[PDB]
């Protein structure tokens, strides 16, 4: 009954800064591993960040080094993604997944970037 | 080219002292166990998330103080030296898991 809701779109160019929520539900269970995805219109599956298990290690993408990162606090069952410095390129609709049982792509939102 | 990426000094570096008073060398996100790793054999507790295709490598033989090994969503397979030592050395395993053939 776990369900993962995004939001954070909207519309900058360069150089913005936005915070995708992975919102769970049903019970708190968020010290699993949240593997981000992108899917921009026309293409496949593509990784963009997961978090381990344990909280405390991460990584992103090389194409994102530096600049793109990850939090998340069980307070309210949720995981932001955190953008800073994006290229024009990144506008698409992401989706966060934990693999429990399946690998749960939520709704998506997508983020308008010119 | 993941082997030669982690040198000694940086894996040292990445040593970390855990709740239970011993070496902990976390990797984490990678595609394979680096071999640089089997030559600090001061490390005491190993800690393995998402590894796919991994191979145990003989060479874990020199880790003399491995205590602890945590498989983290992660189906390895094992050589027959290494499936030895482990056997006869080996305190803890840590198995996390989403499917049988993990």
């Amino acid at each position: 009954q776990v369900q993962l809701v995004e939001s954070g779109g909207g519309l900058v160019q360069a150089g913005g800064s936005l915070r995708l929520s992975c919102a769970a539900s049903g019970f708190p269970v968020a010290q699993e591993i949240m593997t981000w995805y992108r899917q921009a219109p026309g293409k496949e599956r593509e990784w963009v960040a997961a978090i381990s298990s344990i909280g405390d290690t991460t990584a992103y993408a090389d194409s994102v080094k530096g600049r793109f990162t990850i939090s998340r606090d069980n307070a309210k069952n949720t995981v932001y993604l955190q953008m800073n410095s994006l290229k024009p390129e990144d506008t698409a609709v992401y989706y966060c997944a934990v693999n429990v049982g399946f690998t749960y792509k939520g709704q998506g939102t997508q983020v308008t970037v010119s | 080219n993941l082997n030669n990426e982690w040198t000694l000094d940086k894996l040292r570096q990445r040593l970390t002292k855990n709740a239970q008073d011993k070496l902990e060398l976390h990797l984490f996100m990678l595609s394979g166990i680096p071999d640089t790793v089997f030559d600090l054999v001061e490390l005491e507790v190993l800690k393995l998330e998402l590894i796919p295709d991994v191979t145990i490598p003989p060479s874990i033989a020199q880790l003399t103080g491995l205590k602890e090994l945590w498989l983290y969503h992660t189906a390895a397979k094992i050589e027959a030296p290494a499936l030895a030592f482990l056997r006869e050395n080996l305190r803890a395993l840590h198995i996390k898991f989403t499917d049988i053939k993990e």
